[PDB]
């Protein structure tokens, strides 16, 4: 990381990119079945 | 070549419908090769 720069993850929207059809992050089940969430469900599962 | 494998002797065919991988987020032939895998342990050893 360059100097006077700190790495932020996934941009300024974290969880709207996770929940986006271009997200960087990819979740596969039984081999080709991909799994999609709203973002107001992985904000509820994230606790305080 | 193609008539002259044998086509008769302990072999089964699946007709599937094509209505169950019908869906935007369903990869059909990853799909597809995982459940061959589940279903290849309980299957008889002498067929195809």
């Amino acid at each position: 990381i360059a100097q006077g720069y700190y790495p932020r993850l996934w941009g300024n929207d974290p969880l709207d990119l996770i929940s986006s059809s271009a997200s960087p992050l990819t979740i596969t089940a039984k081999g080709g079945v991909k799994i999609t969430v709203s973002k107001q469900d992985i904000e509820n599962k994230i606790i305080a | 070549k193609y008539a002259l494998a044998d086509r008769f002797s302990f072999v089964v065919s699946m007709v599937i419908n094509s209505q169950l991988v019908k869906n935007d987020d369903v990869d059909p032939y990853k799909l597809e090769s995982w459940a061959k895998t589940e279903i290849l342990a309980e299957f008889p050893a002498h067929l195809s």
